[PDB]
């Protein structure tokens, strides 16, 4: 049993660790995501269609 | 998150009935492959029952083959385990254990402890 | 066109169905790799090929003959049987390979996954074709096909061709696919030894024997009433040239079928969708 | 440059696909094998009668110049749903199953569940199994002995009978072959379940005789290589 | 009292307060300012360079920072180092193992990472003075299937096994710098951070636990899938990363939010995941499927942008070039479809 003991210790130290954190908003969260998106975009071969110019695969 | 709490069980005498209240929440329940397990005082993980995402390829092992009845509940996320006409080896910890590849007969959640989508397992045991 | 006008569009649909399923099996081995990569789908490939060449350059012209009653290309006669002869065999060798390379395959698995290598696969299929070579271009370019240009094997080259264009891979063909029913009816009777048992039959086993009829019995039933004509009539109750030249469609109504027969399989049957 | 790296790049790609060329001969010449069981169920027996032979991690045997990879996998973990699906590419997965384990535990019905999970799988649905139903041995005095009965742990048993298509050991109870083929049946039952033709099971009565087991797995990974391409000229 | 019982229900109550710190965070989604920017609409990539080199079936592949020389694994004991650019196999290594599931490219070109069923990392020397490709070092520490593995430098990487447990070995020694433990499920996918100081793995408790590099412990626990974490692909950003489970669906998470923002999710794909790869800016969300098909998912509309044809055979690899100039689709065909 004293090994299901360490598990749960080992678990709820975990949960100790994760509950301690800062967690930003979704909203924040998303907009970060989408700003840095929209900011690499003009150098997205995949996103946006890249001519066989540049390209060394077409 | 995938999370399995079996309500019910204790300890009752050999002989009579007894049923498992599953609560499976977190993921899509009608589409996972949800089944029974048991691992006696001194033995593994053992497969007790299954039954399909819908309800139709019902199995149950040897041992409980027509005393046990598994039964899922698509409507409310909630799988059951009818054990009827109990014996003296059904003294185990039930779990809860899950099929993890939705849509799919197979699965390998009759293995050995620290299972991922398996219950966290009620006591299930019975006199003499 | 009223009365000939049937006969007309026979052979012309027979042509146009030819080249479709022979351009569908090109294009699904040579676009996608499921259908090329096989060691055993180069024999299918090279059959393919072969129904493409008999519907290219040996059915249309015959077809158009036979719907003008005159002979186009009269200069090229010899050239057009040469190029009848060429195709025939090279379908009937390469039906009499695909058969071999599976008789190897299901006799001998293993020494068939060790010996026919795609290396050997060429090998086999340079052989047909080199056959087919030797039976018609060579025999044309000596004028061995001869006793308003009609076919007319020379009784004396017609026993000798037919026998190894037709006869001799009839014979082989036929105990290939001969052995295989012995060995398929054999794992049959295993998988009932197993199946049947587990739940306590013909309903598979008279399959690969169904399977087997249109793989050699639709080969059979469509090459052999011509090739038995193409043996009687040069040596001649035999039929007149006229009855004889729909015997001569049918014998090429095999190739029409043959995407349709060895091409049929679902790995086969996934890029027919596609394309 | 121009055609100094790039003839060179092109070369090297030659002589790389050479050695390709020369190792899928015999990669298509071997037939890799999955050695796996419900745990203890007699594999260790297996590896010893398999070619005598980084421990217990893989073995390869050669019979009739038929070369074989046996994968055996006494050394990962428990749960089995990831490595498993690397055997997609597998020519059989010789299954061995203690078939005296019916009670020491119900170690069938947790190999029938590990059948049952490798015949029903996405990926291995294309694959036969080679079912050893190893630890016969013991099985010849365990059904008489009484320490391990088939009733207690399938119920099925008093509904099954020796079938007529049966091969008994010459000088065996009735009771045991009424057993011995009643696991071979159990994980027939659900091998011919699934009904989809592409693969069958190979249910063999191992560790009973001291025979050359790997001459029982080429017989049978003839069989799966021919129902393979019976099955790829629709002829089974 | 009940030790046992008392630590169950003390992580009962403190994943419950995880859980509504989330949903407190929480007000929007991903999916709620989609209405702000344009959609990427149907771009069908085709397949600019196939493949096809590999004998058994390819399980594994990682793409190098050239964006030209790429990496695949499969069961034949072949590690092929492909040349995107010319078509060409560059090495074939000779692997130890038939049976692998990692690959991996060294951010130098150095070195590369396989390893499987063997439980044993092996590092391949590419630029070595010896010729031809040799081991160059035998990670031999962990015991269950080595499923992925990526590398932060020729002296250190992490590999994701299946012991439930993954590691931050060394390439100088031999050792296991750090083990990072508290997967309760086989590890199947790990995927390093921009930064290179932090990496997340997904295991098959639909937990892609967060870790440190650094300090070897568990930053993050995103417990939002319901399958088999099979892969996982860090977002450009650092700040995110997406995860291929075998539920069918994709999830973007964030290390800042500790929860699931995006759900990529579909009833027309029914088959697990184990590709999960970004492009350059992160839009584009390239995920290989187990239905023989690529969905390009994006991460920020909720749909995807148009499946990738070719491959037949589950693709169980799939990776975009550091500047997201290809993505080359690795799957159970032997064969490696390049799409752009
Ligand atoms: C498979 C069999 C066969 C079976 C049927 C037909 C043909 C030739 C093509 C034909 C026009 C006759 O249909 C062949 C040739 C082929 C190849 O020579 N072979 C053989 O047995 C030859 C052989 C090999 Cl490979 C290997 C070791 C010994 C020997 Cl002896
Ligand atoms: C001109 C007359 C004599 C007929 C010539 C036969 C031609 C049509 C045949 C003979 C050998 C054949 C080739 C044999 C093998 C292969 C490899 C395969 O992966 C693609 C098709 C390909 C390349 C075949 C193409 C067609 C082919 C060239
Ligand atoms: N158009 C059929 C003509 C033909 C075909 C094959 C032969 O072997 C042959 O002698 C004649």
């Amino acid at each position: 049993n004293t090994a299901s003991i360490a598990q749960a210790r080992k678990l709820v130290e975990q949960l100790k660790m994760e509950a301690n954190i800062d967690r930003i908003k979704v909203s924040k969260a998303a907009a970060d995501l989408m700003a840095y998106c929209e900011a690499h975009a003009k150098e997205d071969p995949l996103l946006t269609p890249v001519p066989a110019s540049e390209n060394p695969f077409r | 998150q995938v999370q399995l709490q079996e309500s019910g069980g204790g300890l009752v005498q050999p002989g009579g009935s007894l049923r498992l209240s599953c609560a499976a929440s977190g993921f899509t329940f009608s589409n996972y492959k949800m089944n029974w397990v048991r691992q006696a005082p001194g033995k593994g993980l053992e497969w007790v029952s299954d039954i399909s995402q819908s309800g139709a390829s019902i199995s149950y092992t040897g041992s409980v083959k027509g005393r046990f009845t598994i039964s899922r509940d698509n409507a409310k996320n909630t799988l059951y385990l009818q054990m009827n006409s109990l014996k003296p080896e059904d003294t185990a910890v039930y779990y809860c254990a899950r099929c993890p590849a939705p849509f799919t007969r197979d699965c390998f959640d009759v293995t050995s402890t620290t299972y991922a989508y398996r219950g966290q397992g009620t006591q299930v045991t019975v006199s003499s | 066109f009223s009365v000939r006008i049937l006969t007309a569009c026979f052979l012309s649909l027979l042509i146009l169905s030819t080249l479709l399923g022979n351009t569908l099996v090109c294009a699904a081995v040579i676009r996608f790799r499921h259908l090329r990569s096989k060691v055993t789908n180069f024999f299918v490939i090279s059959l393919a090929v072969s129904d493409l060449l008999v519907a290219v350059l040996v059915m249309p012209w015959k077809a158009v003959a036979e719907i003008a009653g005159f002979w186009p290309f009269g200069s090229f006669c010899n050239i057009w049987v040469a190029f009848d002869i060429m195709c025939s065999t090279a379908s009937i060798l390469n039906l009499c390979v695909i058969s071999v390379d599976r008789y190897w395959a299901i006799s001998s698995p293993f020494r068939y996954e060790r010996k026919m290598t795609p290396k050997a696969a060429f090998i086999l299929i340079s052989v047909a074709w080199t056959l087919s070579v030797l039976i018609s271009f060579i025999p044309v370019q000596l004028s061995w096909h001869k006793a308003n240009c009609d076919s007319s094997l020379s009784r004396t080259y017609a026993i000798s061709s037919s026998v190894i264009s037709f006869y001799i891979p009839v014979a082989i063909m036929i105990v290939t696919y001969t052995r295989i029913y012995r060995i398929a009816q054999k794992q049959i009777r295993r998988i009932a030894a197993l199946e049947r048992a587990a739940v306590h039959s013909f309903k598979r086993e008279t399959k690969v024997l169904k399977t087997l009829s249109v793989i050699m019995g639709v080969f059979v039933c469509c090459w052999l009433p011509f090739f038995i004509l193409n043996c009687i009539l040069p040596f001649c109750f035999c039929i007149d040239s006229n009855t004889f030249d729909v015997f001569v469609w049918f014998g090429w109504a095999n190739s029409s079928l043959n995407p349709i027969i060895y091409a049929f399989n679902a790995d086969f049957r996934k890029a027919f969708s596609t394309l | 440059d121009q055609r100094n790296e790039e003839k060179a790049q092109r070369e090297a790609n030659k002589k790389i696909e050479k050695q390709l060329q020369k190792d899928k001969q015999v990669y298509r010449a071997t037939h890799r094998l999955l050695l796996l069981g419900a745990g203890e169920s007699g594999k260790s027996t297996i590896v010893k009668q398999m070619r005598i032979l980084t421990g217990i991690f893989e073995t390869k045997f050669q019979v009739d110049k038929v070369n074989f990879h046996m994968f055996d996998v006494g050394a990962q973990r428990d749960e089995r749903r990831k490595w498993i699906q690397c055997f997609n590419d597998v020519t059989a997965i010789i299954f061995v199953v203690a078939s005296s384990s019916y009670n020491m535990t119900n170690r069938l019905q947790e190999a029938l569940n590990l059948f049952k999970s490798i015949w029903n799988n996405r990926w291995l649905r294309t694959i036969s199994v080679i079912l050893f139903l190893n630890k016969q041995d013991l099985l010849a005095e365990k059904v008489l002995a009484g320490k391990s009965k088939i009733e207690d742990y399938f119920p099925e048993f008093a509904r099954y009978t020796t079938p007529e298509d049966a091969t008994p050991e010459p000088g065996e109870d009735p009771r045991v072959t009424r057993a011995k083929y009643f696991i071979r049946d159990e994980f027939l039952r659900i091998s011919t379940a699934s009904g989809d033709g592409r693969h069958y099971c190979y249910p063999h009565f191992t560790c009973s005789v001291d025979t050359e087991n790997i001459r029982r797995v080429f017989n049978d990974c003839r069989d799966i290589i021919q129902r393979m391409h019976l099955r790829q000229y629709e002829l089974l | 009292g009940s030790e046992l019982d008392q630590l169950r229900q003390e992580a009962e109550q403190l994943k419950n307060q995880i859980r509504d710190a989330r949903k407190a965070c929480a007000d929007a989604t991903l999916s709620q300012i989609t209405n702000n920017i344009d959609p990427v609409g149907r771009i069908q990539m085709r397949t600019r360079r196939t493949l096809r080199g590999h004998l058994a079936k390819i399980y594994a592949m990682h793409w190098g920072t050239d964006s030209r020389l790429l990496v695949s694994a499969s069961q034949d004991g072949k590690l092929i180092i492909w040349d995107s650019y010319t078509t060409n196999k560059v090495h074939a290594i000779p692997l130890r193992s038939s049976w692998v599931m990692t690959c991996a490219y060294a951010p130098s070109g150095n070195y590369v990472a396989c390893g499987g069923l063997d439980n044993i990392c092996s590092i391949y020397n590419l630029k070595t003075r010896e010729g031809n490709v040799r081991v160059s070092r035998e990670l031999a520490g962990h015991t269950g299937y080595l499923s992925c593995c990526r590398f932060l430098d020729d002296n250190q990487i992490v590999t994701s096994s299946g012991d439930t447990t993954c590691a931050l070995w060394d390439i100088e020694t031999g050792q296991q710098t750090t083990t990072f433990t508290g997967h309760t499920g086989d590890v199947m996918s790990l995927s390093l951070a921009p930064d290179t100081r932090l990496f997340v793995s997904g295991a098959c408790d639909a937990s892609a636990k967060l870790w440190d590099v650094r300090e070897g412990m568990c930053r993050q626990t995103f417990t939002g899938h319901e399958s088999d974490i099979n892969a996982i692909c860090f977002f450009p950003n650092g700040n995110a990363f997406a995860t291929g489970s075998d539920d069918a669906t994709c999830r973007l998470f964030d290390l800042r939010a500790d929860q699931e923002l995006m759900t990529y999710s579909h009833d027309n794909i029914i088959c697990g995941i184990t590709s999960v790869s970004f492009s350059k800016s992160g839009r584009l969300l390239l995920a290989g499927y187990d239905d023989f098909n690529c969905n390009v998912w994006d991460a920020l509309k909720a749909d995807r942008a148009g499946v990738l044809a070719g491959h037949d055979n589950r693709v169980s690899c799939l990776g975009v070039t550091d500047d997201g100039m290809a993505v080359a689709t690795g799957s159970w065909d032997s064969f490696l479809k390049i799409w752009n």
